[PDB]
């Protein structure tokens, strides 16, 4: 249907599905994260607490099981979603944590981008930072590579980085953005990496054994920023079929990666959609908005 | 046997001339023989030159009993004039009308038929040139592989 | 409505044939990255 | 209307509950004392499980030139000679459809035979490029 | 029996003709590479 969700006292900035698709995940400035059933009617039961400043990235694992979540509070915190309750408290960062990633499939591990200037890698058993590459600036994005033996990051300087972890030193630099680096997500692929940025332009690169050297593939238009800056957020398909794209025009822009066309850009919206899901198994997409509110859309 | 026609727009000569080579190197009665003697044969059998002309004084008295039975058929056809005559007339129109509600009904089901077969052909060939691109892409970047296998382990 | 059935009938083998072909590839897609990597990181340590 | 046996119009209409097929009285009589079913289909039928119609009763218009000489003379002749030469014509049309058969089974075994060998000669050079 | 023998016939040859594309740029490629 329509199913627009709604209980959240401010903005929602993040949101994602159970790695099954069961149960969901948003959350935003209340300092709180709230969960959902996604089918249904849409029931919304269960509020994880604690998190001082804003929720700024939550992230699941992969199968399901465990909960990480990056606060502007100077910390990252581990949650049992069996429970809803901390596992961790991943401090040591001096300054706004904005964004976090677990590995997927590999062992224990989260990298973490921040506000200090640093990126840093942290372990779930030991509380201990693992490394730290201090490039010379703020972290906005972190994610993975699928070998987890190298680390992806968008910040400030445009210029899109990525580090050896065993050789510790800068081992992917691509550029072409306009402007400054907002968001980056790992198509389950494995291989191509996608990223928005205000700039109005949305780029792809595929991070392998051999790219080309210069690897910006495919390029999408339409994004939007304003005198807001807020964060933005992006996603391939489950099938790395349809680019899912928010935007402060209140547009939610959907297009694929083939011919590259609008699918669609869709209105209903209020708030400046400051996360898009895909889900797991359905054509289903639920669009996180600065409206205070959430919409659930079948396509 | 695999034969797709609806996708293919497009050769005829070089197709069958192969196969031209492949080619090289592959109850009634009696009446069915009187009727074979008399179509044969052909002549039509002496027909009924009796009553016509005129033994010859019964063939004129019978062309008088004749034309009367004549002008007796002709009392029973003047009897209606045209009356009878439009009776076989509205009648055969209401008799013609349904084979062409027939011919209606058999061009709407092959023309359906055919509707079903273009979009079918539609999926079909685009999965197929999607798996001959996918083949072109993976060939052609798996000889880069053994280009990167090469120099890699010349070193 | 038979000729497009005797088509019809062996319609999956005019698909299922090239579909063969396509994952052969990225099976060997399999093969070429398995080595590719094997070949970056060949050339590392003996640059070091 | 018409009869499936004789190819003709009846005014003797009789159709069955075993094969319903209209067919002329006369052939269906005929065949079904032949051999005890049905000629187009060949469900079992014995002569009393059919149904007669009753008929509108068609008639067509005695023609102005209608007598002993017209209807004995002329008119057998076009009849009796149009049956032979149809008939005739009939067989030979069977003769043509024999000869285009067996020029089709010739066609058939090219094309499977062209097929079988170059669906391979294809896929041998496919498989010479991914050496 | 003759129509579709000659549809079996003509959609058969087309096999052919898009058979004989494939083949005769794959050799070629063969050369080319």
């Amino acid at each position: 249907p329509i199913m627009l969700l709604s209980g959240h006292e401010g903005e929602v900035y993040c949101c994602k599905f159970h790695p099954n698709g069961s149960t969901l995940a948003s959350a935003g400035f209340d300092r709180l994260i709230l969960l959902w059933n996604v089918y249904g009617d849409c029931d919304n039961y269960a509020t994880l607490k604690g998190h001082s400043g804003a929720v700024m990235e939550l992230h699941y694992n992969t199968d399901g099981s465990m909960l990480f979540s990056a606060s502007t509070d100077k910390t990252v915190a581990v949650w049992d979603s069996e429970t809803g309750e901390r596992v961790k408290r991943l401090k040591g960062h001096t300054s706004f944590v904005n964004s976090c990633y677990p590995a997927r499939r590999g062992p224990q591990l989260v990298c973490t981008g921040s506000d200090d200037g640093t990126v840093k890698l942290w372990d779930i058993r030991k509380k201990a930072a693992i490394q730290t590459f201090q490039n010379t600036y703020q972290v906005l994005a972190v994610t993975f590579n699928d070998t987890s033996d190298q680390i992806i990051s968008g910040g400030i300087d445009n210029d899109i980085k990525v580090w050896d972890l065993r050789q510790n030193k800068l081992t992917y630099t691509m550029r072409g953005h306009a402007d400054s680096v907002t968001g980056l997500s790992l198509s389950s692929e494995g291989s191509y990496l996608l990223s928005n940025a205000m700039d109005n332009t949305v780029r792809v690169w595929d991070v392998r054994p051999f790219a080309p050297k210069e690897r910006c593939v495919k390029i999408f238009q339409g994004n939007v920023h304003n005198f807001e800056k807020n964060l933005l957020r992006c996603s391939w398909s489950p099938d790395g079929s349809k680019i899912a794209a928010g935007s402060a025009d209140r547009f939610v822009y959907v297009w694929d990666t083939t011919s590259r066309r609008i699918l669609y850009k869709l209105p209903g919206h209020a708030g400046s959609i400051n996360e898009v899901a895909f889900h797991p198994d359905e054509p289903i997409i639920i669009s996180a908005s600065s409206d205070k509110r959430l919409y659930m859309g079948e396509i | 046997v695999d034969a797709l026609p609806y996708f293919d727009q497009g050769v005829r000569e070089a197709a069958a001339a192969l196969v031209e080579e492949e080619t090289r190197r592959y109850t009634d009665i009696m009446r069915n023989e009187f009727e074979r003697l008399a179509a044969r044969q052909p002549i039509e059998l002496l027909s009924m030159k009796r009553y016509e002309l005129p033994e010859c004084v019964n063939n004129s008295m019978a062309q008088l009993e004749h034309q009367a039975v004549r002008i007796e058929n002709l009392e029973l056809m003047s009897q209606h004039g045209c009356n009878a005559w439009k009776v076989y007339n509205e009648n055969l129109v209401h008799m013609i009308e349904h084979a062409q509600k027939e011919l209606q009904k058999l061009r709407k089901h092959i023309q359906d038929l055919n509707w079903q077969r273009k979009n079918m052909q539609l999926t079909a060939g685009s999965k197929l040139r999607e798996m001959e691109s996918n083949w072109v892409s993976l060939v052609s970047k798996n000889y880069e592989i053994e280009r990167t296998i090469v120099q890699l382990e010349n070193e | 409505e038979e000729l497009k059935k005797h088509e019809d009938s062996a319609i999956p083998r005019r698909l299922e044939c090239l579909k063969e072909d396509v994952q052969r590839q990225q099976e060997r897609e399999k093969e070429l990255q398995h080595r590719y990597a094997d070949l970056l990181l060949e050339k590392e340590t003996l640059k070091s | 209307l018409i009869c499936s046996i004789s190819n003709e119009v009846p005014e003797h209409p009789c159709v069955s509950p075993v094969s319903n097929h209209v067919y002329e009285r006369r052939l269906i009589e005929k065949y079904i004392a032949e051999n005890g079913t049905d000629p187009i289909n060949n469900q079992p039928l014995s002569e009393e499980q059919l149904i007669d119609i009753k008929v509108a009763h068609p008639i067509r218009p005695k023609p102005p030139s209608a007598t002993s000489i017209p209807a004995i003379l002329k008119a057998l002749q076009d009849e009796w000679d149009a049956v032979m030469l149809h008939s005739f014509t009939l067989r030979q049309q069977l003769q043509t459809t024999r000869q285009e058969l067996s020029h089709a089974l010739y066609q058939h075994d090219a094309a499977c035979r062209v097929i079988a060998r170059l669906t391979k000669e294809v896929t041998a050079a496919r498989e010479a490029l991914a050496t | 029996e003759l129509s579709h023998a000659l549809y079996q016939h003509d959609a058969a040859c087309r096999v052919i003709a898009r058979l004989t594309k494939e083949v005769t740029a794959a050799r070629e490629a063969l050369a080319t590479l």
